[PDB]
């Protein structure tokens, strides 16, 4: 050989129940000090009940299953309200195009933002009715328009031929429509936070709205209409619910503690910065 | 059999695509250490974490 | 045997006689991208010692009223040494990092700095104060370069998230009575095996004085904080002409 | 056709129902996964991580929130003085709200297990002192003095090379689980009170600050679990999100 | 169209017909029509005791 | 009857649902199949076939479309001149639209893999010359000059008995898949730029044309796949079809 | 879909019907039981007193 | 000129690394390309007007009336297949009545 | 069993006629050569395709 | 920020009073003659 120079301390465990407590007695000695720690290392304390007090034995059968990320997320929650009025400002044309973005509602958003990256399949349920909750015999069409596919421009656009895009035809009187959706990102996981820009070039203040936008999260358009060449006399409200399933999450982060202002960024109300915890008068009184 | 196109073991399914399957029973695997004790010299519980 | 330490990589060596162990973010060491995860087909270039070495960025001055600072990776080095050059000439890049924040005082000074690594550190604005203006951070704030930037609202990390929970991220404390440095080894984290070193910052480094600096009049008042970092397992692909942004 | 009979439940939509739904893209294959550090499987993994406790959550701090992240200690002229006090109730409004543990346990109705609070002294190397940290189980209000607090579970902390100390808040309850404690009937689930007293005094030589601070970090122990998933109170949508 | 929601102790109770709580991202909810058969669900033993 | 409970999804009609439907003609037997050449099983079979690329897609060509099927090369008086340039983005509006690969990949949302472009010189046998064909990965605009383009992936083509040459456009992306690139956010998926330069010059003796043409053919390589079926933009029904 | 035919009884709600209903809290685990004196299994036990 | 496509591959023109490619080729199987229901006819039956107000309509089967589905089929010269026909019916404004 | 009257292996069916069956999982068979290299003298990848 | 690009050691004061900077032999020739201003600067070792 002519040139010599050319030649994870963590594993998963199955913990179905909470740790038991072993009985301990008194310890009176030197050299050993379990109560003293050094938080500077970045590690959490390893001290346990038996190190600081005399304990009895407790056979703990308390389950740890409900805190599995799967059971935390697999509960359908509202992610969009699409209205289609008959008279007024909004689309009175009998059709609506909605760009898919699940960051419009707080409850579900705060739960997802607990993690940086998430990969999952989802069950979407479509609850439709009139603005006052009544139901009428109306035929509807829901169509998924992937990025790059022609978006319908009217109630009779050719796009509704849906020869390749997946469509769902259902009556407002039928039960809520429901379908399963796979993990569709071009990347290996969706990311609720993208500290970067989508393209190269200079980033002048005129295009600062690009910051934080990652195409890997842009899944396309969800189009809906009333099936017919004539206008429908009924106002329609579509509530979309998403249920995460077969989920995997990476990198936990601090939970949102300021009200949400916009879908596409973490901006907060600067003049009214809420304190994470409520306050009191003195530090020595409850 | 079916297509292995699930985003990610005791699920139910009637369609040819795996992602259509239910959530199934959640497993109870954990690895707290990567978050609670990510230090090189694994600090013990008896002697002082600095010496 | 835990307070003393030496970090030697490339043609550089760091020493410290008052450390508090070392943190391996999420318990994983940096590593080159394996063939199962890779997608780009060209043979990567792995410069080794010319880019995986320690680089010392500008020093900051810790004052009794400092808010805190932050830097973004790999932005901080995109224009330094042979690392910067490879980052500019190649479209794709990936690597880990060894972060060593330094700060020493005297046995009479006091104060505690929280040094943390927050991946995908997306910043937010105060929305014009009232919250009716959908303003966005300027390029100079999202990617402050080697000089780093100052936090205006450390309590919410300038992003609507509680600083009190930042310890959920790989971190160390530099408590003056205990240690004079912090060391965190960070592996590559992304939803893709390689990425642009220019358009995407994988994580941000935050140094925040949670416990304000304090000392009696007469004691040295210039207490600097220096940041030294080293890329680890730096790989590059998609060669072409140099591009700065 | 096969004889069937529709039962109650028919047509309903239960948001937590775990059934099967028709796939929209037959034959579709997700992008393969790649290794990514930091995967989590159970919220309990996060609950075991220490986060800063806002013990100094005063009304006069709100405009300068950074000050809530640590409380002071200083040279006393009187002995046995009370330094600070707060409830141990992890899901109650107060200091615990700032911890990842408090926020996460607010997504569950019930919890069980021992808690743990680690205090880190951030004074100068020359400063010394001994503190008495106590945990008083349900029943007694904030102990009037040290000689009373001393009767409960406690740790006598001595400052030195080891900057921190850990007060264990052992699970001492009548019920196997506790729901979140609030004023009224639910105070039945209160965990107790934590008080910090001066065992000796914060002593310092000439040339060192006569006031220093302590950072409190809290988390759950290995016997901690939560159950009965629910929505949190800590987040609301006052207005629309554009 | 009706919505039934279970609000466990400690969870925010809806204050109006449009309260955010109806987003029911974590609480269990049941959506059903008055014309559908009676809704029906199973509930476990939930006491802390 | 057997106890059943109708779940959400009931009565809906999903156009991609792959279920079973009652047969209208019981006992019917289709005409037997007979052998027919040219059977295809996967669109990928067609994507691997080279089709003509419209590199010379000018506005002044529209009235005489045949001219878009080939671009010219000719005797230069200056050195290192740029002969032509175009994006490599297979599903983007531009030259690739004319290829069967471009048209077919517009029926899918995402694609992955290496591309391949073969250039055939159609000048006279007496003409010679060397061209520098380059592929510039994302990041840099069209290279200002040859000495800059030369820094990327490239092939130096020499005219001779072998009329053609192949420029490989190796898959160099950050993401495993790319969605179709367009101006705006989706430019994140741009593949890059292809430029053709004069390495030496197009030389010819007396008696031969001083201008000849080159035909560009493109197709996908063996590691190419597409996913997420969608409707194309390249076909519309403006009016009714009688 | 599988050929089915709804029979009389459909949609009715019999208060003594012993069927199955969807669970509202997936993965929920009841507080473990503990020994308690005086358990009864059949009303006949009380009738004999 | 031979009529053959180029046989050159990435490794022939550049230095390559090893890539274990697990990308599926299943979605481009002609079966998944075609087995998606698409519109092939709209039959109207008005009550008053020009068209059949007689309450019946005869339609000669021809699937070439709509572009999307037609362009996909015309990608091939010959095709053999079974088909699933779905009939969505309603009033011109999308309402439904007991008819 | 059923009548073999399908237009053309992992399908589902409840009727006696095979064509009523679902589409089933698609196979991944291919033969690019008949379209990409339909020449008599199979041209190699090393030496020039004409000599 | 420029010196930092060469061979270096970051020294921290403590119980160990001293530190060692290694000046590794980095030359083109196997040997060096003594360096002086002029032609012989070809043998210069470098700067500390
Ligand atoms: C036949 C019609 O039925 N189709 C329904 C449907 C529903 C959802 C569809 O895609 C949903 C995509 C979501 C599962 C994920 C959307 N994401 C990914 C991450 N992301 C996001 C948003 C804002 N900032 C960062 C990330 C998102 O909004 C497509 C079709
Ligand atoms: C109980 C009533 O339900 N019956 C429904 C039904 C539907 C379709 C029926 O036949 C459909 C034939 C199509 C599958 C193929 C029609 N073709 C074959 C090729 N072709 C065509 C058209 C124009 N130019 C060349 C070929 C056609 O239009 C028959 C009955
Ligand atoms: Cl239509
Ligand atoms: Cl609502
Ligand atoms: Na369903
Ligand atoms: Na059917
Ligand atoms: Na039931």
């Amino acid at each position: 050989d002519p040139i010599a120079d050319m030649i994870s301390l963590t594993a998963l465990q199955v913990l179905p129940t909470a740790a038991n407590t072993e009985a301990s007695s008194h310890r009176l000695g030197t050299g050993v000090v379990p109560a003293l720690q050094a938080a500077e290392t970045g590690a959490s304390s390893n001290a346990s009940d038996k190190n600081l007090i005399e304990t009895r034995c407790v056979l703990n059968h308390h389950s740890t299953q409900e805190t599995a990320i799967g059971n935390f997320f697999s509960r359908a929650g509202l992610v969009s309200i699409i209205t289609m009025p008959t008279t007024g400002t909004q689309n009175t044309d009998g059709y609506v195009n909605w760009d898919i973005d699940l960051m419009g509602y707080a409850q579900l958003r705060r739960k997802c933002e607990l993690f940086t990256y998430m990969r999952f399949d989802a069950e979407f349920t479509f609850v439709v009715a009139k603005p006052n909750g009544e139901l009428v015999p109306q035929l509807l069409q829901y169509m998924y328009v992937p990025p790059g596919a022609p978006k319908p421009t009217s109630r009779d656009s050719f796009a509704w031929q849906t020869a390749t895009n997946p469509s769902v035809f259902v009556k407002m009187t039928d039960p809520p429509a429901q379908v399963s959706v796979p993990f569709m990102s071009p990347a290996s996981a969706y990311q609720w936070f993208y500290d970067g820009y989508p393209t190269f070039g200079e980033h002048l203040q005129a295009n600062d709205l690009d910051y934080g936008q990652c195409p890997n999260n842009m899944m396309g358009t969800f189009s809906i209409r009333t099936v017919g060449t004539e206008k429908s006399p009924h106002s329609i409200t579509l509530r979309v619910y998403m249920r995460i399933k077969h989920v995997r999450a990476w990198i936990p982060r601090p939970l949102r503690n300021q009200p949400y202002l916009f879908k596409t960024n973490p901006n907060y109300k600067g003049n009214d910065i809420k304190c994470t915890s409520t306050s009191r008068d003195k530090i020595t009184t409850l | 059999h079916e297509n292995s196109n699930s985003a990610s073991y005791t699920t139910i399914n009637y369609y040819k695509d795996a992602y259509a399957a239910s959530a199934g029973r959640q497993d109870m695997s954990q690895d707290p250490k990567k978050f609670t004790d990510p230090v090189m010299d694994v600090i013990h519980e008896m002697a002082p974490p600095l010496k | 045997s835990d307070r003393v330490a030496q970090l030697t990589i490339g043609n550089s060596t760091i020493t410290t006689q008052e450390a508090a162990n070392i943190v391996i973010a999420y318990g994983e060491w940096p590593e080159y991208c394996p063939d199962t995860d890779a997608t780009a087909v060209d043979k990567p270039t792995r410069p080794d010692v010319s880019v995986n070495r320690f680089f010392t960025l500008d020093t900051k001055s810790w004052a009794k009223d400092s808010k805190g600072w932050y830097w973004k990776f790999p932005d901080v080095l995109t224009e330094v040494g042979v690392f910067g050059q490879n980052a500019q000439f190649h479209y794709l890049y990936r690597s880990g990092f060894c972060v060593h924040v330094q700060c020493n005082a005297s046995k009479f000074h006091q104060g505690a700095l929280l040094v943390a690594v927050l991946p995908e550190y997306v910043l937010g604005t105060i929305a014009g104060g009232t919250g009716n203006e959908n303003s966005h951070p300027p390029y100079a704030t999202t990617q402050p370069g080697q000089v780093g930037a100052v936090l205006t609202h450390p309590y919410v990390l300038d992003a609507g998230i509680p600083l009190s929970q930042l310890t959920v991220c790989p971190h160390q404390w530099i408590n003056l009575r205990t240690n004079n440095c912090a060391t965190i080894i960070v592996p590559y984290m992304n939803t893709v095996p390689f990425d642009s070193a220019l358009n995407h910052c994988n994580f941000g480094l935050l140094v925040i004085p949670v416990v304000p600096l304090d000392f009696n009049a007469g004691a040295t008042s210039e207490i600097p904080i220096t940041v030294t970092i080293a890329p680890m397992c730096a790989e590059f692909a998609g060669l072409r002409q140099a591009v700065k942004q | 056709g096969i004889p069937t009979e529709l039962k109650p439940g028919t047509n309903q939509f239960l948001t937590t129902d775990d059934g099967v739904s028709a796939p929209i893209l037959p034959g579709f294959h997700p992008t393969p996964p790649i290794h990514i550090p930091g995967e989590v499987h159970n919220l309990l993994e996060i609950c075991r991580v220490e986060t800063i406790l806002e013990v100094n959550n005063l009304k006069t701090n709100e405009t300068t929130p950074m000050q809530r992240l640590c409380f002071p200690v200083s040279v006393q002229s009187k002995t046995g003085e009370l330094c600070a006090a707060f409830r141990a109730d992890p899901g109650r409004d107060g200091p615990w709200q700032s911890t990842i543990l408090g926020q996460l346990c607010r997504y569950y109705t019930q919890w069980s297990g021992s808690l743990e609070v680690t205090f880190m002294f951030a004074g100068s190397f020359m400063a010394t002192g001994k503190m008495l940290i106590a945990y008083t189980p349900p029943g007694g209000n904030v102990p009037a003095d040290r000689i009373t607090a001393m009767l409960g579970t406690h740790v006598i902390w001595d400052f030195g090379l080891q900057s921190s100390v850990t007060l264990v808040v052992p699970w001492i309850s009548n019920t196997h689980y506790r729901a979140h404690a609030r004023a009224g009937y639910f105070d039945y689930y209160t965990t107790g009170i934590i008080t910090i007293w001066y065992q000796t005094n914060y002593v310092v030589p000439i040339g060192a600050p006569t006031t220093a601070y302590i950072v409190a970090l809290a988390a759950a122990q290995d016997n901690f679990t939560m159950k009965l998933c629910k929505d949190t109170e800590d987040i609301e949508q006052t207005a629309n999100i554009q």
